[PDB]
């Protein structure tokens, strides 16, 4: 039970109807937590990748894909430049 | 000028060279150039294996080889998934497939990042049935890939034909 | 430094117990215990939420020792023992814990990353050992 | 020279070639000319098949759902789209077109031409060359050129023939003779 | 290790995301990876909201009676609550239109919400995976074509979940059919549809498909305009970032305006608090994005621009004219708005409210009557009445709105003046001719040449952010009081008392704080107790910002030196702490200014949020 | 009931998520302060950053890039710096003040040389 505060809550008479049951049970909450744990593992991987930066051999020892080769050659998709610009064209 | 043998008028998709099925060079809409062939081959093998199993599953359960337990008897292949999803059976199969696919996620991530050096589709189950001869090993891999492709198309067929004509069985 | 990660800085031997020679065998014992404890914690958690059709009668936890006809318990023990006696360490393994399973993932992995995987395994096994100890003692006593 | 040395400008009479381009599109767009020949040959082939498929059903028709097959040419298309025949024909033609032309033309078929540009896969030499039935070509360049010219002339004739046939059939109806 | 000072923290943390200075991940692939990680964080935040709405929330009870139920955000489990407060509180209520958005986009169950949370977590995992592998290939992803395709797909979703989709005959299978068949899911009725009191879902879906198609066409046109006249002469991450930030700020401010006046979420206007919070929040976000556009323009000038005879060179050459004219505009607007407000204050105070200077906003009234209104409300410009009018929530302006809009113009022009002045003087002033060699942010140039406090280009943003917050406060006070008068049906208390600023105090701030302050007192505490507590907390943060802004370093450095002396002379601790490890030093001047600004704006935002909640509850 | 659910999950996680997670974050950040790689990318001359720069140089000199890159030394862009200077020399001799004794190579050496020992990359004995 709540003590209403604010003129509009009293005037409009909106009631905070609590659902009878919970809504997510416990099994589906566990599944959400598992998926969040996988996302956390991926986030740890991303953090380790970004903190130590990109190693110099990759992008230098790994040959560019033919798509990347042709894009850099023709200057597309932000290449032939020094910007990111996700909203390029 | 390699002129991929499958589509003669198209240039060979260069990154397919050296892979098991690359001698036919069938990648029009060349996607090996945009996507790493490691990921493409892992996806192809996963689809092929899932379909090689799902084909046999659909055939066996449509013929009438239901499991021992009740809640498995009298359930057709079509209205099977919606049934075992409320019987609690699809949840545990999803759990097992989930741990297998977390293994798969680790393998794909580490392989693409270059940390591990496994081959695409190699989950280290086997390696004592591989023919141990490099030509024969590549032949076995090609057999797996061709059977997986045939099974992908076959399961697509079987499923669509069954669901379009519910009153039928495997010959369709 | 296989087990030493970061909460420590050195070997945790208050009662000096490794002192060479024993250290390798104790490492095998600890790694096996950690693996068993990790899978045992997973076991405690999951049967409470799904039950493997055919097993939806037995009680979980230590009560499963009472339930699950002793023939079935002996079959589980037979599988475990068949593995334990019939697997053996591989060959050029890092120790008696190297039973070859997944060792392909260590091929050309650098010393730091191989040791990091080792330490992750061992620390997770230690946490799972204390976790199972808590689970079993809590289920039994209270 | 005229139209980058493409085949098709030859006249029937003699070495006095036709070279029909009153609006001069070949000179104005020489780098877009392989695309022009691709479009011309594609339209010609489609029109050959289309005129043949306007003539043949007046003689023999496949058994089918009786709404698309047992219909005249002009009113066939709508009923065939409804019956699900032309949707499968579209699936087939779309797969063929995407793979073949969209990969021979776009070096990045996974990207629209607004993003890939290029379009250098269509050269002047391999304009209509989809490598289909090339063993039937005569083994000398002169007769290869003559056969390509035959294909182009028949394709243009089929374009005009299909246009006239469909227009007359809409105006009148009838069968193979689309006269009143 | 760690033989640095505490200054190291605030020195690196101020540039911790200045990846251009981070030589490791300096490539644009790394910046795209940062974008992927940020989008993963956004997806997880939306997953948070959806998960707590579906877990402990009344969405299933909300779809049934959207007018009579208050949306629940999450369950409150604070251990500090007293049993009564525990019995008092049900759960944390909702201050955002996520219930309305979910209802609009077709959610009808908590199972759908749970699947949405799972999908959001999976998409965040996908974003993290994409960030794991930066690559020129991934730089292909994006573009106006991609965002237009996203708009088209959203149109498809809205078509699939439009209320009339049940009556829709399958177009792709049975043909387009009659026009009404398409009207089941694609409409252009225009304006509020009555009932839900929001734009029809068919209208939104049709809007999105049209916008996506037009965006595809516009992107193709822009790229052919790049075919001929291909000139990427000035590429900089800060130039493109400024472009994106300015466009995003314009779009967000437009979103606030057109979402108040054309709500797209069903049963949203019935919820006053969520509407007010939406408008205020989006206007603050838009102003912040515009300020960021100006800031990154200044940064591009500082360290990425090379002088040429181009657009920017022309702007720089006549920067004195720009600054002088902006100063004149601001002086005129401030003088006249303040003087008219003071004149109205004097007239109302002296019991002569008729003698106030009320300049009727005849130009905006002319625009409204001629272009927007369908009935003669003012009668100037046009008096025609529309036979079939459409509905919306466009306010009817009066005399006070003229002065308020002039205050808004003063605020915007002063903010632009500060930002433009700082950006263009980043190239140098006669007090600091060589600012091109000192970087975007620095303390000062010392006491010489008469003094050089706040002479840095970053200090220009520091000064202009107060003006950003002040301008947003001005027009959000305007919006909040206007909608409060409209909802309370006064509409004459506003139109008369907004002419003089004592009205803005008494009838707006003092009047609307009555319920908020009673959140907790000797009698007890109600649901507004949390907001009174946050009100006080925000005031405390604001005054701490005052501390960091007024008092400067040297004093505090000497005080900290004496405190270090006390520690080194203290017993039982000189054996342990020699001040060599992370030496405690006073915050640098730039760090102090930023932290004071941060406390100032944090108190600003939290104070106004608490006030809005306590006033529109 | 409605309360159950978030009550038990909260009693488990909220102590964890706030106390354990925040305290661990604070302690690990204090450790990171005393770590060798503390803000390594933003501390000039840090060991990790210098090793990364050295390895970048090694990769650049071992795997030449077909595309032209922004020259770290602006004069290193020249395809033939010899021709650059030879031209300068010719132009300077054309516009030399009378028989000046100043030559182009000496001027280039004088302009290129600089005595800034306090600039880093020079305080690291480099
Ligand atoms: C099966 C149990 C077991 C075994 C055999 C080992 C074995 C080992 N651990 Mg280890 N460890 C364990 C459990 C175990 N651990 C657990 C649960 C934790 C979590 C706290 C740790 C944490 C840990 C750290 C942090 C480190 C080790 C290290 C080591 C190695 C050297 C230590 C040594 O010589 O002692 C081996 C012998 C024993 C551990 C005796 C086990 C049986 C004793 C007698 C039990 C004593 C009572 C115990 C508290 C149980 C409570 C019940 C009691 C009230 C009756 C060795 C390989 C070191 C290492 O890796 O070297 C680099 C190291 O730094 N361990
Ligand atoms: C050691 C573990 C264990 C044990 C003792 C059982 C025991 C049983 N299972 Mg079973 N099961 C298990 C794990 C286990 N399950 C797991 C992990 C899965 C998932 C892969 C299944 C999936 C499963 C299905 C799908 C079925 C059983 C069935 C059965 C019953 C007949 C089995 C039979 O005749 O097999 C003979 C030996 C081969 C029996 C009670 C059947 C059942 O329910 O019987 C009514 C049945 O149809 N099981
Ligand atoms: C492939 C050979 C094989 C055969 C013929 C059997 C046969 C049997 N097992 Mg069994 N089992 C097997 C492999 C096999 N198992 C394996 C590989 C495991 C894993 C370790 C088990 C684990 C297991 C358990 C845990 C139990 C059985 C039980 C049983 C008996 C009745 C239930 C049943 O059939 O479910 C199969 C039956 C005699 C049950 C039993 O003892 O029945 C009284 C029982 O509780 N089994
Ligand atoms: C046929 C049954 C069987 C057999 C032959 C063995 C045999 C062995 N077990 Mg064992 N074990 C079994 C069943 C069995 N186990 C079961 C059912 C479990 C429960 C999961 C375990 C759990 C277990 C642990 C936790 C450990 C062993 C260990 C050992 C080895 C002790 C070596 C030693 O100290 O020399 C005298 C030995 C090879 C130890 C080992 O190999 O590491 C030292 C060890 O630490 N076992
Ligand atoms: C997508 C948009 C975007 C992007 C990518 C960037 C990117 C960048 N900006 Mg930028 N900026 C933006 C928008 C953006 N900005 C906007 C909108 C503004 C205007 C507000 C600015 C204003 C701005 C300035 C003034 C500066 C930058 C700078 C930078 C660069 C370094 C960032 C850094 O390390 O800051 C460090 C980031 C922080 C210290 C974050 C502060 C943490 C906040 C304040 C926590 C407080 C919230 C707290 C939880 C509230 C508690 C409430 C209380 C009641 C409890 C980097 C390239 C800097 C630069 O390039 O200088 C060379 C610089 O000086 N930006
Ligand atoms: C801009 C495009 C867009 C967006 C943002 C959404 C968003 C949504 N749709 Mg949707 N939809 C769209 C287009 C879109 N739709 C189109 C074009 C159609 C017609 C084919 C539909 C048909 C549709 C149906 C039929 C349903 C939704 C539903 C939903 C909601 C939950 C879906 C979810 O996450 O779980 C599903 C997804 C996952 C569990 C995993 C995500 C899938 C991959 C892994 C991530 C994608 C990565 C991304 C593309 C980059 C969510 C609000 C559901 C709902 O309840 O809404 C009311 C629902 O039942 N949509
Ligand atoms: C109430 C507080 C207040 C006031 C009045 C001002 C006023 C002003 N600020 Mg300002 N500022 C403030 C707080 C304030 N600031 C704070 C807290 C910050 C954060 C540090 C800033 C940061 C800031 C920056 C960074 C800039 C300004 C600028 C300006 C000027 C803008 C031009 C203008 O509006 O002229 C109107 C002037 C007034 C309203 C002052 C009052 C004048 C009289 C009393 C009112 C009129 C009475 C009547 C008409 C005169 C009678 C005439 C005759 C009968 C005698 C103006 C003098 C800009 C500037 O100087 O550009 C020109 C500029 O660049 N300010
Ligand atoms: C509600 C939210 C509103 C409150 C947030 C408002 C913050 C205003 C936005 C401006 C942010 C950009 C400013 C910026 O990065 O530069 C502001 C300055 C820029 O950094 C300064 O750069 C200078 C040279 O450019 C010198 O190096 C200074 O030492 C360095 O501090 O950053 C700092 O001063 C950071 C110090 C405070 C860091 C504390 C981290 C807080 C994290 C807690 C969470
Ligand atoms: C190549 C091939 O073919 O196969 C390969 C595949 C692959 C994947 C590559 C491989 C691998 C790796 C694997 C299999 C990794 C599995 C790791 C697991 C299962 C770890 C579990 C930890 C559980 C913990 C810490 C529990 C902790 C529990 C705690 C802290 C519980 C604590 C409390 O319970 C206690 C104590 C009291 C309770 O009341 C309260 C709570 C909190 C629940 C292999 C081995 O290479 C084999
Ligand atoms: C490996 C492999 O597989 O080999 C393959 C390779 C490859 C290349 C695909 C092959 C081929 C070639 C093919 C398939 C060639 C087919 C060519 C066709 C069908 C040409 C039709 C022309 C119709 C015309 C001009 C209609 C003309 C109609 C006219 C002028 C009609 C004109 C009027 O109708 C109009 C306009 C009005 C009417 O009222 C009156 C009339 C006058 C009748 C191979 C060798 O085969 C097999
Ligand atoms: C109060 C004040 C200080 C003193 C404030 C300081 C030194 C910062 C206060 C630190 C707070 C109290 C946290 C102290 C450390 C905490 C234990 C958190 C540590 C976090 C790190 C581990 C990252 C200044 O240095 C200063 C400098 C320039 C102008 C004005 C002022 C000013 O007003």
């Amino acid at each position: 039970e709540r003590i209403p505060g604010g003129k509009f809550t009293k005037a409009q008479g909106k009631i905070v109807a609590t659902p009878d049951e919970d809504g997510f049970t416990d099994s589906e909450v566990a599944l959400a937590l598992i998926i969040a744990a996988v996302v956390l593992y991926l986030a740890i991987e991303v953090t380790k990748s970004l903190f130590y930066g990109e190693d110099p051999e990759t992008t230098a020892k790994g040959p560019m894909t033919p798509f990347e080769k042709r894009v850099v050659e023709k200057g597309l998709f932000g290449s032939r430049g020094d910007s990111y610009s996700p909203f390029r064209p | 000028v390699k002129m991929s043998p499958s589509v003669p008028y198209l240039p060979y998709p260069e990154r397919l060279e050296g892979w098991v099925g690359g001698e036919k060079g069938f990648d029009p809409l060349r996607t090996s150039d945009i996507i790493d062939v490691y990921w493409l081959r892992e996806a192809e093998l996963k689809h092929g294996r899932i379909c090689m199993l799902a084909t046999l599953g659909w055939i066996s359960v449509d013929a009438g080889w239901r499991f021992e337990a009740e809640m498995f008897q009298g359930v057709s292949v079509i209205n099977a998934h919606n049934k075992m999803v409320e019987m609690g059976v699809m949840q545990q199969m999803l759990s097992i497939v989930g741990v297998c696919e977390i293994f798969s996620l680790y393998l794909i991530k580490e392989g693409l990042l270059g940390k591990i050096q496994r081959k695409a589709g190699d989950y280290f189950i086997g390696k004592n049935f591989l023919p141990k001869e490099e030509d024969k090993a590549k032949d076995m891999q090609l057999k797996e890939l061709e059977n997986g492709r045939l099974a992908m198309l076959a399961f697509s067929g079987i499923c669509t034909q069954a669901n379009l004509f519910p009153e039928s069985h495997f010959p369709y | 430094v296989a087990g030493v990660c970061a909460p420590l800085t050195e070997k945790f031997d208050p009662l000096g117990l490794g002192t060479e020679e024993k250290m390798e065998q104790f490492t095998a014992a600890e790694i096996k215990h950690g693996r068993c404890a990790m899978i045992a914690c997973l076991g405690y958690v999951l049967p409470e939420w799904f039950r493997f059709p055919g097993c939806e009668s037995y009680e979980s936890g230590l009560g499963a020792l009472g339930s699950l006809p002793a023939e079935g318990w002996f079959q589980l023990v037979a599988l475990i023992g068949a593995h334990e006696v019939l697997v053996k360490p591989r060959e050029g393994g890092l120790g008696a814990f190297d039973f070859g399973l997944g060792s392909e993932l260590l091929e050309g992995q650098s010393a730091e990353e191989v040791e990091r995987k080792q330490t992750v395994e061992r620390n997770n096994g230690r946490l799972a050992m204390v976790g199972f100890a808590g689970l079993v003692s809590q289920e039994l006593m209270f | 020279e005229f139209a980058g040395g493409l085949i098709g400008g030859q006249s029937a009479f003699a070495s006095q070639e036709y070279n029909f381009d009153p609006l001069g599109l070949a000179e104005k767009f020489p780098e877009q000319l392989p695309f022009f020949r691709e479009a011309e040959l594609k339209h010609g082939r489609i029109a050959m098949l289309a005129w043949v498929g306007l003539v043949v059903p007046e003689f023999v028709r496949i058994p089918g759902p009786e709404k698309c097959w047992q219909a005249s040419a002009v009113d066939a298309h709508s009923a065939c789209v409804e019956t699900g025949a032309l949707t499968q024909v579209f699936i087939f033609c779309g797969t063929l077109e995407i793979c073949g032309t969209w990969a021979k033309m776009n070096p990045m078929p996974y990207l629209p031409l607004s993003q890939s540009g290029s379009t250098g896969g269509l050269t002047m030499e391999n304009a209509g060359d989809y490598r289909l039935g090339v063993n039937f070509l005569p083994d000398e360049p002169e007769k290869v050129k003559e056969m390509k010219l035959k294909e182009l002339k028949n394709g243009r004739l089929a374009m005009l023939a299909f246009g006239g046939a469909i227009t007359q059939a809409t105006l009148t109806g009838s069968g193979f003779p689309w006269l009143y | 290790y760690g033989r640095c000072a505490t200054q190291r923290y605030f020195q690196v943390l101020g540039n911790i995301h200045d990846i251009e200075l981070n030589e490791s991940l300096n490539s644009p692939q790394a910046i795209q990876a940062l974008s992927f990680g940020q989008l993963s964080v956004i997806l997880l935040w939306l997953a948070a909201y959806t998960f707590h709405i579906g877990w402990s929330g009344n969405f299933e009870a909300f779809i049934d009676n959207p007018l009579g139920v208050q949306p629940i955000n999450h369950f409150v489990l604070d251990p500090h609550y007293s049993q009564y407060k525990v019995d008092t509180t049900i759960a944390a209520l909702t201050n955002h239109p996520i219930y309305h958005w979910l209802m609009t986009v077709g959610f009808t169950s908590n199972a759908q919400i749970y699947r949405f949370t799972l999908g959001l977590e999976i998409t965040a995992a996908v974003m993290l995976v994409l960030s794991l592998a930066p690559s020129v290939g991934l730089l292909s992803m994006g573009g106006l074509e991609v965002v237009s395709w996203i708009s088209i797909c959203w149109a498809g979703h809205l078509v699939n979940f439009a209320p009339g989709a049940a009556n829709l005959t399958n177009v792709v299978m049975e043909g387009p059919g009659s026009l009404g068949n398409l009207m089941n899911v694609l409409t252009f009725n225009g304006g509020i549809q009555l009932g839900t009191q929001a734009l029809a879902v068919s209208d939104v879906a049709h809007h999105h498909v049209a916008i996506g198609i037009v965006g595809l066409w516009i992107s193709a046109l822009l790229r052919v305009s790049k075919y001929a006249w291909n000139f990427n002469t000035q590429s900089s991450y800060h130039l493109d970032l400024s472009l994106s930030l300015t466009v995003g700020g314009i779009l967000t401010s437009l979103l606030a305006q057109q979402a108040y006046v054309y709500p797209a979420l069903s049963y949203l206007p019935y919820d006053y608090l969520t509407t007010t919070s939406l408008y205020v929040h989006h206007q603050y976000i838009g102003a912040f994005l515009a300020t960021g556009g100006f800031v990154h323009g200044g940064i591009f000038l500082v360290r990425d621009y090379t002088l040429s005879n181009d657009l920017v060179g022309k702007l720089l050459a006549t920067k004195a004219t720009v600054i002088s004219t902006l100063s004149w505009i601001t002086l005129f607007l401030g003088f006249h708005a303040t003087g008219l407000y003071m004149h109205n204050d004097a007239m109302a105070a002296f019991g002569v409210p008729q003698k106030q200077i009320i300049i009727e906003p005849v130009f905006a009234e002319f625009i409204q009557q001629v272009f927007f209104l369908g009935t003669p409300v003012y009668g100037l410009g046009s008096a025609a009445v529309s036979s079939t009018p459409t509905l919306s929530f466009l306010p009817i302006i009066s005399g006070g709105d003229f002065l308020v809009h002039h205050a808004i113009a003063l605020g915007l022009h002063t903010t632009v003046l500060v930002l433009i002045k700082g950006a263009l003087d980043s190239q140098g002033s006669y007090l600091f001719p060589d600012k091109q060699s000192f970087g975007y942010g620095f303390a000062c140039d010392g006491p010489g040449r008469g003094g050089t406090c706040d002479i840095s280009t970053w200090d220009s943003f520091y000064l202009a952010f107060f003006w950003v917050n002040n301008t947003v406060a001005w027009f959000t006070y305007y919006f909040h009081w206007k909608v409060l008068s409209l909802w309370q049906s006064s509409t004459a208390v506003f139109d008369e008392n907004s002419l003089y600023l004592m009205g803005w105090f008494r009838d707006y701030l003092w009047q609307n704080c009555a319920a908020l302050l009673s959140g907790y007192d000797s009698l007890g505490s109600n649901d507004l107790a949390v907001w009174a507590w946050a009100f006080l907390l925000a005031h405390l943060a604001w005054a701490t910002g005052f501390m960091f802004l007024i008092s400067w370093r040297g004093y505090w450095q000497e005080l900290i030196d004496t405190v270090i002396y006390m520690h080194l002379k203290a017993p039982f601790f000189n054996e342990i702490w020699s001040a060599d490890v992370v030496t405690p030093v006073a915050l640098s001047i730039v760090q102090a200014r930023f932290i004071g600004l941060a406390h100032y704006v944090a108190g600003f935002i939290l104070t106004y949020l608490a006030f809005v909640v306590g006033a529109t509850s | 009931a409605y309360g159950d659910g978030p009550k038990k999950w909260g009693a488990v996680l909220l102590p964890l998520t706030i106390f354990g997670v925040g305290i661990t974050a604070m302690g690990t950040f204090v450790l990171y302060t005393f770590s060798e790689d503390f803000f390594w990318a933003f501390v000039p001359g840090s060991k990790r950053s210098m090793e990364l720069e050295k390895k970048k140089k090694e990769m650049a000199e071992k795997y030449p890039s077909p595309v032209v890159q922004h020259p770290a030394d602006p004069l290193a862009g020249l395809v033939n710096r010899a021709d650059y200077e030879k031209g300068l020399e010719e132009a300077w001799d054309k516009v030399k003040p009378k028989g000046s004794t100043v030559t182009v190579e000496e001027k280039l050496k004088e302009l290129s040389t600089q005595n800034n020992p306090h600039y880093w990359r020079n305080a690291i004995k480099s």
